[PDB]
């Protein structure tokens, strides 16, 4: 799995922040801190870390990720990582 | 009853009055069944009230119910809270009959309650029986334990609300069940 | 109140509730107190009350106190009414203050009460606190023990009305008061 | 006004504050001249106001000026209350300006007073300024001795009413007088 | 109080009035003790307040408690001002009880205030308290030195809102505040 | 027109204006254009305008023309006042055009006037022109001269009342009138 | 005053009128001191007026002052035109005091204007006074000049708005003014 | 039909308008049939649309059909007007049914009429069809022939009211009619 | 006009009426004197209208004139169309007049019309005259062609609304425009 | 610490502009000027310069940050700086 | 200087473009024929071209500039320049 999406919300020097989805990688969750959690109403379950995005991205960075493109939609910035 | 009636005579006798005479003598037996109507909601279940009423059609639009009265008892000081419950919701396939979304209000209303615990039940009971793409619960409630004694504001009116799906995901979503209830 | 915090103790008990949790430790205290609250009028007396405030001056024309908030507790249920009372009186050389009137009322209404019983002896009380040429009492009123529970008629609200000296006597003294508290 | 603003500062040294920080140094100098704003109505006369302003005109008819906003301060509590004064009086044969109603309630408003006093003087002053037919005063207020302080009744309004010559004597004038100020 | 009560007899001698008659003897002794309820915020502290109202559960939506009615004195003029205060809060798994909210008003009303730091002083006081994840407060108030003295802008009504946390760093969660309130 | 034209000419130099910019350049000729518009009664007459429209029928029941509005120029101070004008009258065998009614008091408003000539006026003009078997015509007026300049009392609104014929001896054909206009 | 005083007297001698008799025999100098009067703010400075009044506190959130009446004369009729003023900005470790805002509005608004003007001059005499982060002007109006004469649409009201610093950058922050003064 | 429908086309070609446009190829053949729909109570008949509905029974006490909606033509303008219609009767052992007396205006309003007329002819046609104790007809109606051309006053809306029988005899009859109907 | 006195002729032979009686005698020459008012707007053109009045002033911010009443005739059943007019524009360096904006809506309602077509022909005219940055019109109405006759809903009242220029480009334009019209 | 995150409110042509959250470099804001803060009732602390943006972007050209990407999300403009 | 940044509101076919800020290029606004100006209420000064954006970036391209990404925050369309 090449691509990964990260996202954060309201402010970006505070967590938490999303890092993948039901199909996601379970040794490279497991290397970021990742638990798991579904919110009430939702049909979906996601993975989140408490660390703020700027030290996810360095993580990433170490297991062979780069930082293709980053938007804001919303009231959330998306970064989408290539390996 | 009988364990209650004898539970509020005892509180006669301890505010200085006289259970003897005419109006407090079936003040016992008639303020102890208003208890239990009260707090009548424990022994209904979602399973029981809702009774198949689901209807499968392809209407995926907004559903919203406004104006539902609820009479509640508060579990500090016991004396009553009112007010209106505004519920919306958008059904996935599935839409719940006008008067079960009603009836399920009574079920948790009628407990000894507190409005932030109140607010939060109502939509999990709704999510749990529909499986809906998002539910909305705003709930007004004029507390008489802040009315009549201690802080004594009359006009005071404390408003909760919980959204959950596609209610707090979407921002769109939440603006217009915030304007027809108007 | 250690008699009456042993008196709520057996409510909670026999309504099915756990009295170990969180939500209702401090519940047979504090509710308890708040019922000492609703009743404390009976320790109270119209002479302790008025406090020489009554004042000489030549002023024989109507005066009308309205929108005074009265909160009561009904005696068949024990389950509140909450309203407006209008007093209006025709001072006879003698004007009493305009504190008076609303403490006066906080004597009669935190007691057991009916409305109807209510409503005649806040009338009484400032006949013999003045001896006016006449006294007018209105008390609308909402009983929660017709809306909550029994008949469920959430909207309806009962008014008594109360007129003593020239007020009963004199029907174009009665269309004055009835038309300046509208 | 320096004997005023000594006054007001053996205050708010009383009260526990510190006169010399930013908000409260130029207080008893500010304050002091409110108080002779509030009270400048015992140095003004009712000949120097009308002002020759009483016009002959053959019109016997009613007329009504309400709505005229008082703002008095009472003398037991020295704390405002604020109200609407209704003026009404059948011209004998001379007619007063609409101002100089309005400017008699400016004389005896900005008093020390108390309502029912208030109420007697104004309806006396036009009587004996135009000798008309009859007069009529209505005065509603909202006391903050009663809001602010002591029973806490946000919502009472007293209301006073003085009525002379025949619009006492005649039920059929004071019924229209009622009437038109709706 | 001895040091009040001789404070305003220097003021009721300084206007031209007579402290010798019947209206004003017991003025000095009732309007200085008003003066320390109108003040008495001061010996008020947040702990001694809450008295262990702080509740443990896992809702985390919003809770707006709207009405309170707060009654200050302004410290330019010493003249009152008097309105409502809107109150809302994203509680972090802690809920503050809906009487401690409007009695945290109570403290830092009754004090000499400036609108502007009147607001300011009440989401301060619940942040402190609480750690919420946002706190808003809305205040509109009329200012009777504004509206009896003055300009004489009789409907005037000046509105300032505080908002901390998530209410000032998300739009979407200050739309939803502004909403409900209304 | 030129004459009025040189005479707002001969204000604004007065005032500190510059009559050459370019706000002030056509300001003489379109204000005393609209001086003559305010004032343009004095060349009406009641039988120019009534234009033959009396109608014979044998309706002997109530008439009310309610809410027309004036705009009239004062004749103390030369600001206008505006306001509502409510006619009945009781026709005798002669009903009259419903819009003549509001065509009548075009004729007298258009002029300087004063409320209580303004009032009196309008009755006696309709009772020349019918001869019906009475009149009765509410005039309600807020005056600018009240409101802008001088008192600055922005809510008074003066009424003035003129019943003639059976409006005046029977009062069972007053109160008929005075409820169906509201 | 007295050149204004013969320049009425050629306005009431061109309409027709008679100035000898009662009613017109003071209106040239009662007239022409209401017109000194509504063109006072000539002679008014902002430097004069602010009084320094501009208190330091670290409050940097919204305040908005709703409600101000205005009363001006319009510059092309020379008929006036009244209304309400909303203004609310964003102070910058600057608060001005509340009756200094409405005190800047009648300097402005007691000149002969024009409501596109009027609302600019309001909004950069607060951006000069404080220099702060945003203004905002709301300012609603009817004008006599459409209702009495020309078009006589009696319902028109002109609403128009300025918005300064960041009330105008910021879309946030201008759609929380126009919801407060709701 | 065909000539109402010729009827209406000289009127289009009188105009200037032309009549070969899309707008306008029916109009002559669609507001002629609206022109028999506004006038097609000629063909009906007292007898025909009661239909035998007249029922026996002992309430001798008063009935009230408000807010009835007519919809009428004037007959001198050819312009319609619309409004509200309140009839009250007192059955003498015989009670119409509620739909016959609102289909008996339907036959009065939809003529070309004077709304002196039309209140007497409902009035009429009710006391020949039951002979009942009293009957009494309020009408409220606004001219479109005073509001679109003429006089132009948009808010003028006149009141006819006739009563007969026991409404005109007693006088504490009527005072109730009027009172139920607000 | 003598061939729509002789149009109106034959519609009131062609319903059944008498043209002989009293009430139908000038119903020809004034109906159709009713319908040259109606349609008076064709011999109207903008430049005539606007007479030179378009100011010349740094002001781009948002003027809005509402509540403008217009008065239009329907050309499909030929009947008339009643609402209000609610315009908004941006001006670029030239400020319009406000009664030749309610006096350009004079122009096109005065037509045989439609509503879709109404509106885009006021906002048209605007944009030709002015050149601004952008303009919005919001046109309400009651079809008396729906509720009179036909499908009979008496309540119904159709907006249609026009944004031209940066009301259309820019959401945030259009989202003050229609907040201050309420 | 490779990545870096700064951003700017209402306008471009002026300042604040934030550059860092809790774990940034100590000497890295010494050079950019920053002072620290924390707003009430947030939980968190930020790094703030005066500057405007643009003179910020030519201060961190010179100790080797190359610009990735920009976004605007909500009223803020994001500048995302890769070394 | 090698960053620039130029923005434009409510459509990109038509001016005006905002070029600068107070410390920008005196002889490289002179080249765009930048007028300044300082709005009712603001602090700060900022340049403008008349012409649509498209122009500004076919002058910005002979003097040596690239761009490196564009963003739209609220209504503003963001280009942002490097040399
Ligand atoms: N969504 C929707 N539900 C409707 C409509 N009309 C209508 O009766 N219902 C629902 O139809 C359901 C039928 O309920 P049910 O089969 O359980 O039997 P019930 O009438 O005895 O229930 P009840 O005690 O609530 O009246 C009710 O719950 C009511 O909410 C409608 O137009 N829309
Ligand atoms: N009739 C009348 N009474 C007045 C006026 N203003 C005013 O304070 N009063 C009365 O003055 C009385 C003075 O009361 P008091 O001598 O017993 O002392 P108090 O202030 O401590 O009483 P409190 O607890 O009611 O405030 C109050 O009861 C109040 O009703 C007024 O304008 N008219
Ligand atoms: N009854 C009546 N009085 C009127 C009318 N219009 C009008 O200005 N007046 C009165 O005319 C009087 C003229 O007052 P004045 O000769 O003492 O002089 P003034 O204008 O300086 O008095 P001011 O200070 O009250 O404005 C005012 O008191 C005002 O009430 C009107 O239509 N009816
Ligand atoms: N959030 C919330 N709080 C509630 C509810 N009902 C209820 O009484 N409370 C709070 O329960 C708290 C219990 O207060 P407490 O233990 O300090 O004792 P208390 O009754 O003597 O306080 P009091 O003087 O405010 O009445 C009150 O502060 C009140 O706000 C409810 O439904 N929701
Ligand atoms: N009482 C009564 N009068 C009516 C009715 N309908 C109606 O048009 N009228 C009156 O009919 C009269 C006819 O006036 P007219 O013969 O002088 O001619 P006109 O239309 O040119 O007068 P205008 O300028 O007032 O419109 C109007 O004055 C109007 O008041 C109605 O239902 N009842
Ligand atoms: N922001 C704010 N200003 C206040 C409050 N209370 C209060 O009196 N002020 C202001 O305090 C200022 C004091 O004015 P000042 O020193 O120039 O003297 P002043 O009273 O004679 O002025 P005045 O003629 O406006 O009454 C007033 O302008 C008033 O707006 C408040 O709570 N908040
Ligand atoms: N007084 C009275 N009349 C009633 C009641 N309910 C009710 O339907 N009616 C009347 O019953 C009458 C029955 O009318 P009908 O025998 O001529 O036949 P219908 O239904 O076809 O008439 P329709 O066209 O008016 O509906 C109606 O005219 C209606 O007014 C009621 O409670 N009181
Ligand atoms: N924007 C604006 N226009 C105003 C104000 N006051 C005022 O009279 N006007 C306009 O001034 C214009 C002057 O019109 P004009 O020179 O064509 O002459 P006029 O008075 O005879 O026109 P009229 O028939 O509309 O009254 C009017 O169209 C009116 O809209 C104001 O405060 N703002
Ligand atoms: N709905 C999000 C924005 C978003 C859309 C799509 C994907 C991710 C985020 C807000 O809040
Ligand atoms: N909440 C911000 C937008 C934002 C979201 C996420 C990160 C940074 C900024 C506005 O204002
Ligand atoms: N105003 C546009 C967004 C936009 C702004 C600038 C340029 C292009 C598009 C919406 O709709
Ligand atoms: N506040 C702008 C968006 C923006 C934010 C930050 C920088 C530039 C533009 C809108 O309008
Ligand atoms: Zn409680
Ligand atoms: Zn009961
Ligand atoms: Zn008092
Ligand atoms: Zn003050
Ligand atoms: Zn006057
Ligand atoms: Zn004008
Ligand atoms: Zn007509
Ligand atoms: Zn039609």
């Amino acid at each position: 799995m090449p691509y990964l999406l990260i996202s954060t919300q309201i402010r970006m020097e505070v967590g938490p922040t999303m890092v993948g989805d039901e199909q996601s990688d379970p040794e490279l969750m497991q290397h970021l801190g990742a638990s798991k959690r579904r919110a009430l109403g939702n049909n979906f379950y996601e993975y989140y870390v408490d660390d703020p995005p700027r030290i996810v991205l360095d993580k990433l960075e170490r297991r062979g990720f780069r930082v293709l493109s980053m938007t804001g939609v919303g009231q959330t910035l998306v970064w989408c990582l290539h390996k | 009853l009988p364990n209650l009636a004898a539970a509020y005579s005892s509180i006669l006798s301890s505010l200085g009055e006289n259970p003897q005479r005419q109006g407090l003598l079936k003040t016992p037996w008639r303020a102890a069944s208003a208890m239990q109507f009260f707090t009548k909601g424990y022994q209904e279940t979602i399973s029981d009230v809702l009774n198949d009423a689901i209807f499968d059609e392809d209407h995926d639009e907004m559903v919203i119910v406004k104006d539902i009265d609820m009479f509640s008892m508060c579990e500090h000081h016991l004396v009553p809270f009112v007010g209106k419950v505004h519920i919306g919701y958008l059904p996935n396939k599935q839409v719940l009959g006008l008067s079960k979304l009603a009836r399920i209000v009574e079920i948790y209303s009628r407990r000894l309650q507190v409005q932030e615990r109140l607010t939060k039940q109502i939509a999990v009971a709704i999510t749990e029986a529909l499986r809906p793409a998002g539910v909305g619960v705003v709930v007004e409630a004029t507390h008489m334990c802040m009315v009549m004694r201690g802080v004594q504001k009359m006009n005071s009116k404390t408003v909760t609300s919980t959204m959950l799906g596609v209610f707090r995901e979407d921002p769109k979503t939440r603006e217009e069940f915030l304007t027809l209830i108007r």
